[PDB]
């Protein structure tokens, strides 16, 4: 066959789903067929808005022509408002392999079931994460700083030049 | 005199071997450790350090 | 099980075929249901394989359970991700993708996507 | 300062010198300049694994030892030419060149301080 | 057909949070409405050389465009948006591909997106640099010792 191709998914650009903070998803298509996937909409219907927040970004949405050999990305920023277990399912996509051709219905990649945690955890597994050598000054701040700087104050006092 | 002595030693004393053991774990763990798993790494260099930097403390005396 | 003629998959590596060592590596495997029955995709597995032994298992990277029904002209794509191993770095492995599913009427089917000997080099 | 103070001074400037000099040894040698910078680190790492070496003698052996030519001045020498050719061949030119300049004020200094004393 | 003078409302939406987010995502919704009240039209964005097609959106007259670039790429700084249309994005095409100057065609309209740092803490945090800072302070507490001992 030599019609248009379309390879979606749908993945998670965030460790961990934090209750209250913005949640990445990204829906990449690619076109791996000869021809040009036309009339290409992508549909998810699988976050109710009771659960999620939509920061930005639209769930469902439309391409005119994807040329072949050629990729198109997609990003929704939604708010996970209830920690615990919510299962991603798959999108449903509708394109166009060839002109006046048939309508090809697809599902995008299921990244399957995940774990939402509260804020506090969010702080003890990764707050400093890129962080953490200058968290390790503020830590040693009492152990090198203090005593040092004390010091000083001391040695400048007694050692008055003669 | 007393007093001065006394306190500054410790101040500066606590700030040195404060410094020299922090920094030893810093370069042994991230550059000689390098190749070893961190539990390894971790009793080597909290050991070593330690052990080493007592024994500094006697060569200056 | 050999796979099923009605059925079509097309991989593509999300970022080439480069295998960089110790580093994440994500494929996408196409499905096609060009039979006029539903097939039910199980699980997509992968595993390094002896080059001289295809037969020989080195690693055996754990079976993404996918269960998700595909039907009539209808395709499906399921992804797929790993890392290798650092010492595995700079030698050739066998790469043996499979792809599981089953019609309604308990026919197995399990294609070889991807059978080729790819490199993994060290970064 | 006191000698044995002294020798542990000089060891910790000479071995800084050496991590650094390796740390950066791709960024050196990639530009002449960087190279020639390469060669003044050298020559202050001679320099201070000399002050260290007689430090140490003076300990061991006692207060007043001399150092000779050979081979407490060569091995320190060589120690400086064998980090540069790490880096690049080039510096081992130039790396010794400064190692040289700063030997002969280094007597002149010495000898002023110990024999007119 | 070309919108004739495009109204635009942009609002973007950029990272600020490093430790969750893997990699920086930049989201640009336009709500464009054309003076020839043309709907579900062709829109095409280029950003800094790179093309990316934008998504309609079932409701008429949102578009959006988004793309991801890492945490070590997404420098602080304005990153500007240009927009075409079907037409003018077909001369796109064929200027780069003869390497004529880009910017000789105008872009429909334009979208300012401004990044203000995915935060990864004040940088010091590389392992050879938190040696650097230890053997630094080290040899000064160091040279501070005999200078207390002498």
């Amino acid at each position: 066959e030599e019609g248009a191709r379309l390879l979606a998914s749908k993945s998670l650009l965030n460790r961990y789903a934090v209750e209250g903070r913005d949640l990445t998803l990204q829906y990449n298509i690619y076109n791996v067929g000869s021809s040009a996937a036309l009339d290409v909409e992508l549909s998810d219907d699988s976050f109710p808005p009771e659960d999620f927040g939509i920061v930005s970004g639209m769930l469902n949405v439309k391409w005119d022509r994807i040329a072949p050999a050629s990729n198109v990305s997609h990003t929704v920023v939604l708010r996970p408002l209830k920690a615990g277990y919510f299962n991603f399912t798959s999108a449903t996509i509708t394109y166009l392999a060839q002109e006046d051709g048939p309508v090809v219905i697809g599902s995008t990649s299921a990244p399957g079931q995940g774990g939402i945690l509260a804020q506090r955890e969010f702080d003890r597994r990764f707050s400093p994460h890129f962080l953490d050598w200058a968290a390790f000054g503020v830590m040693t701040l009492p152990s090198i700083g203090i005593p040092l700087l004390l010091w000083y104050s001391s040695k400048r006092k007694y050692d008055t030049p003669k | 005199k007393n007093e001065v002595a006394d306190y500054e030693a410790t101040t500066f004393s606590i700030f040195y071997n404060n410094t020299l053991f922090l920094v030893v774990v810093i370069v042994a763990s991230f550059f000689i450790l390098k190749n070893f798993n961190p539990t390894v790494n971790y009793i080597l260099s909290i050991s070593a350090s330690s052990g080493l930097i007592a024994l500094l403390s006697t060569g200056s005396k | 099980p050999e796979a099923s003629p009605s059925a079509d998959t097309t991989i593509l590596f999300v970022k080439g075929e480069d295998f960089p060592a110790n580093n994440i590596v994500k494929f996408l495997v196409g499905f096609t249901n060009k039979g006029t029955e539903d097939f039910i995709v199980e699980s997509l597995d992968a595993s390094f394989r002896y080059p001289q032994d295809y037969q020989f298992y080195i690693q055996n990277f754990t079976a993404l359970p996918l269960n998700t029904v595909v039907p009539p002209q209808r395709q499906a794509t399921f992804e797929y991700s790993f890392i290798p191993a650092e010492p595995m770095g700079g030698r050739p492995f066998g790469l043996v993708i499979n792809l599981n599913y089953k019609d309604l009427n308990g026919n197995v089917f399990q294609d070889a996507v991807f059978n080729q000997t790819v490199t993994v080099i060290e970064r | 300062v006191g000698t044995g103070t002294s020798l542990a001074l000089s060891s910790l400037l000479s071995l800084l010198l050496f991590a650094g000099m390796q740390m950066y040894s791709r960024q050196l040698a990639s530009t002449e300049w960087l190279t020639i910078q390469g060669g003044l680190l050298g020559s202050g790492l001679f320099v201070f694994s000399l002050t260290a070496f007689n430090n140490l003698e003076n300990l061991v052996f006692g207060k007043g030892f001399q150092a000779k030519i050979f081979p407490e001045i060569l091995l320190c020498l060589l120690l400086a030419l064998f980090a540069s050719g790490l880096i690049h061949r080039v510096c081992v030119t130039t790396c010794f060149i400064f190692s040289m300049v700063g030997l002969y004020y280094i007597n002149k200094i010495s000898s002023t301080l110990y024999q007119a004393a | 057909e070309a919108c004739l003078e495009p109204q635009i409302t942009p609002s973007y939406y950029t990272t600020s949070d490093a430790v969750i987010s893997t990699e920086t995502v930049f989201i640009v919704e336009i709500s464009l409405t054309c003076k020839n009240r043309v709907q579900n039209m062709a829109l095409y964005a280029d950003v800094g050389g790179k093309q990316f097609p934008v998504t309609r959106g079932q409701d008429v007259g949102r578009y959006q465009v988004s793309w991801s670039l890492d945490h070590k790429s997404a420098h602080a700084g304005t990153y500007e948006v240009r927009f075409f249309d079907e037409e003018s994005y077909s001369l796109l095409r064929k200027a780069q591909r003869n390497n004529e100057d880009i910017s000789i065609i105008p872009p429909l309209f334009t979208v300012s997106v401004d990044h203000r740092g995915t935060w990864n803490g004040p940088w010091v945090s590389t392992e050879v640099l938190a040696a650097a800072i230890g053997l630094v302070i080290y040899y000064l507490a160091f040279s501070a010792k005999s200078h207390i001992q002498a």
